[PDB]
């Protein structure tokens, strides 16, 4: 039976195809031309029975004795049949691109989709043998997974442009060493899904072997390589961050496609939602939280500050989202996991973390108006990033971080903007709380020098905001009522930092998207706001506070000593600035 | 100062662990780690009697510990599983732990629950109440667990039931945490 | 111990270590049914019978545990695996002739 299935009429084109390609892995496809896989989809038929045939000979008990000899022949048939169904996927992309049809489209998901049985029954039956069980089933998975890898890119690179231009192996070599991304679909997502299984199963194999335990391993199953090797084989035959990072972005953009679709090949937008989470998932636990020096060293240099935009306008895509639907939650939170993830890895490089900063439009060195209001993981992430910065000067006792720093000067002046013009801004354009919170953290971290420069700006923006009595009597003090919050919480709050404010930061920020957020709010004025407001929940908490419920105190003592010092130092003008707070009033 | 954490050592001795005073010796145990790890052998027994009575009570709260203070017990276990790691590898005559109860120690931070007898528990507490040891500050403990949990990010890839999934998230953060010293070769 | 992940790591020099103790018991337990069927020929003594029972049992146990280690291991089985198996067969057999 095997050798039947070996001498199989169609299997014979793919099965010389592939072992060419195992050479040098010079991964090609020859449905590159349209007229090129319509041939193929002719073909498709003939080739859906031939696969049927294989598949059901290999699922009766055969090749018993998987001897090298067999071992050999059997892993063979099934990178044959892998290498069929990857060639079939790649010439719908040709299809799809250029543009009995569904009928040929069956024919092309059967064949995908039973030569990838194929494969994991001959994989299956590797791992479950008492002859060559173990490295053997390794070697299999990783010439499993650069064949699908190859094919995965070769596919993403398939633009109608090359494609005319041609108008027959697609030389994945070609593309690399020359160097849209159209050409993914379900058929891709199936294919994209099965090689991330192998990519991870190889990198457990890496963090379980000791750290950084060559060449290219070889692709052979007989063949012993280190697991390193495997995956070094891997990289050098494909770009791994780059392929994985491609198909992410692809399936979210795709998903998202899906949903507008369903708002106005498969269109569950959850199916590449979910092959997005994975790929993230797999980054975030075999390489990001990787030891392995290798694997480190690797990603750092694959991080490009292109990765760093993709990235950044996935997680604006998310945050802007506005529907938290199903699957699309685990996908934000696999997303936010990976966000904080290279925000404490080192392999962001500083010059990384800025450029995904600025594409957030969250840059701490950035001109322009500071966003009062700042998305939910565009914000959590540039917590992140400012306290682990605080972090690491407190950890030397270094100066406090200039960008926080310029954070905190730049989001006064924007709010002394929003106040001279005394213009009611919209949830969307209004300071968040969770925004409200890290910054008073930031705050706190600062030195005496930097925190009480922040108090004296704060008492000289009072003090001209009231230079103008008329706007300020007939301006919405919105947000001057939100800079005399602030004020008054560093009054209370301004020595030391409060327990409930770490709590609140490392509930909101500290978390990926209890879904409301830690804060407190002006009971009576919160009231007031239901009295005309949406019945459903609050979903903005326009009103709020900062300062908690604290015990109700007198006057006496009430202002911290240290406040009160800073107050009647040279840099506050407090008699005068009093002055300017009691005009206020109107 | 060592006196309040017996506390919560005895207090739950009595009638099983305080949550509430969870977040106090976990704090505790991270603080003296680099003293628990090159003592003098003049309190190898207070220390000893210390980590094993901690492990096992750190165990006994495994299913039911605040998600948020769930990282700082992984910390502490850490901690707990190096002292015990160091021991099995170098017998000590002055340790009050049998190798045999330091391995079960080790296995129950890595498994779902601790083993240690009862009776070995009051063994261990008499060794303890040897006392043969050698507000403002409640704060500069939390914004140092602060500061932790900025660096420990969960990355936790892969009710009643929540509670059993925290347990196991526990297990693997161990489990990892023994292999982080290649205890398994030790 | 060996419930921990102590022997998880079948590497090459670790893979000859873990089958060491695997059938360092079995010839533990081995010698020590030998012991009792020597006791068993002459004839507290049931405090040491119930600890020699234990003892056999365990040795079982080790060895069931390693073997399945290196079968469904990624570092080893198949021939290795098979080895294991043929190895503790031969001083099982052994062990039953003495006896």
């Amino acid at each position: 039976l095997l050798r039947v299935c070996l001498n199989l009429p169609y299997f014979l084109r793919y099965i010389n195809r592939f072992q060419d390609a195992v050479l040098a892995n010079s991964f090609f496809i020859m449905p590159a031309t349209v007229a090129d896989a319509t041939a193929v989809r002719n073909g498709f038929h003939s080739l859906v029975i031939d696969v049927t045939m294989a598949l059901d000979t290999l699922s009766l008990p055969v090749l018993e004795p998987l001897n090298p000899s067999r071992l050999q022949d059997v892993t063979v048939l099934s990178l044959s049949c892998l290498y069929a169904g990857v060639s079939v996927a790649t010439c719908m992309a040709i299809l799809h691109v250029g543009s009995k049809e569904d009928d040929y489209e069956s024919d092309a998901a059967t064949i995908v989709q039973k030569c990838l049985e194929i494969y994991d029954m001959i994989g299956q039956a590797i791992s479950s043998s008492r002859r060559a069980g173990g490295e053997h089933y390794q070697n299999f998975q990783l010439l499993g997974a650069w064949c699908l890898l190859n094919s995965l890119f070769l596919i993403l690179n398939l633009s109608p442009t090359a494609l005319a231009d041609k108008g027959a192996a697609l030389r994945v070599r070609d593309i690399l060493s020359r160097t849209g991304h159209q050409g993914f679909g379900v058929l891709s997502v199936i294919l994209a899904n099965h090689a991330i299984k192998l990519l991870t199963s190889l990198f457990q194999d890496l963090q379980v072997e000791a750290l950084h335990k060559g060449p290219p391993a070889a692709l052979s199953i007989m063949a012993q390589s280190t697991s390193i090797q495997r995956i070094q084989r891997l990289i050098d035959s494909v770009p791994l961050m780059n392929l994985l990072l491609t198909l992410l972005s692809t399936s979210y953009r795709k998903a998202c496609v899906l949903q507008r679709q369903r708002k106005g090949s498969r269109k569950d937008p959850e199916l590449f939602l979910g092959l997005a989470s994975n790929i993230l998932n797999f980054i975030t636990s075999s390489m990001l939280n990787s030891r392995n020096n290798f694997i480190r060293n690797y990603l750092s240099v694959s991080l490009s500050e292109h990765h760093m935009a993709t990235l950044a306008s996935i997680i604006k895509e998310v945050d802007k989202d506005g529907l938290k639907g199903s699957s699309d939650e685990e996908f934000a939170a696999a997303l936010y996991h990976f966000n904080h993830s290279l925000v404490t890895s080192d392999l962001q490089s500083p010059n990384l973390q800025n450029t995904l900063l600025q594409q957030l439009g969250v840059a701490p060195f950035s001109e322009g108006p500071w966003p009062l209001y700042i998305h939910p993981q565009s914000l959590s992430v540039l917590s992140r990033l400012l306290l682990i910065w605080q972090h690491k000067a407190s950890a030397q006792g270094d100066p406090d971080v200039p960008e926080c720093l310029k954070v905190w000067d730049r989001f006064l002046s924007t709010m002394k903007q929003n106040a001279l013009q005394g213009v009611v801004p919209s949830e969307t354009e209004d300071l968040n709380v969770e925004h409200l919170q890290m910054l008073l953290l930031i705050f706190h971290n600062f030195t005496e020098t930097g925190r009480r420069a922040i108090l004296s700006l704060f008492v000289q923006i009072i003090q001209e905001l009231s230079v103008n009595m008329d706007a300020q009597m007939r301006f919405v003090p919105l947000i001057l009522a939100r800079l005399l919050l602030i004020f008054d919480y560093l009054l209370h709050q301004y020595s030391k930092a409060p327990v409930y404010l770490f709590e609140q930061v490392q509930h909101n920020l500290l978390s990926p998207p209890a879904t409301t957020p830690l804060y407190h709010g002006f009971k009576e004025v919160e009231e007031n706001w239901s009295k005309h407001f949406s019945s459903d929940a609050v979903p903005h908490p326009r009103f709020y506070c900062v300062l908690s419920p604290e015990a109700s105190e007198d006057d006496l003592n009430r202002l911290d000593s240290v406040a009160c010092d800073v107050l009647f130092s040279k840099l506050v003008k407090y008699d005068e600035l009093y002055a300017a707070l009691t005009a206020l009033l109107a | 100062g060592w006196e309040v954490a017996v506390r919560p050592l005895l207090s739950a001795s009595y009638s099983a662990f305080e949550m509430k005073e969870l977040p106090q010796l976990v704090a505790s145990v991270i603080e003296s780690e680099s003293e628990i790890l090159h003592h003098e052998k003049q309190y190898e027994p207070f220390y000893s009697s210390f980590v094993a009575l901690s492990t096992h009570y750190i165990t006994t709260v495994c299913s039911l510990i605040p998600r948020n203070q769930l990282q700082s017990v992984a910390a502490a276990c850490k901690v707990l599983i190096e002292f015990s790691l160091l021991r099995l590898e170098n017998p000590d005559e002055a340790c009050a732990v049998s190798q045999k109860h330091l391995i079960l120690l080790i296995k129950g931070l890595c498994t779902g629950c601790s083993r240690l007898d009862r009776t070995e528990i009051i063994t261990f507490t008499a060794m303890m109440k040897s006392a043969k040891l050698p507000p403002e500050l409640r704060q500069k403990e939390v914004q140092m667990n602060f500061l932790n949990q900025l660096t420990s990010v969960f990355n936790p890839r892969t009710d009643q039931a929540s509670a059993i999934k925290t347990k196991n998230v526990f297990i693997a953060q161990n489990v990892a945490s023994l292999q982080e010293l290649g205890g398994s070769e030790k």
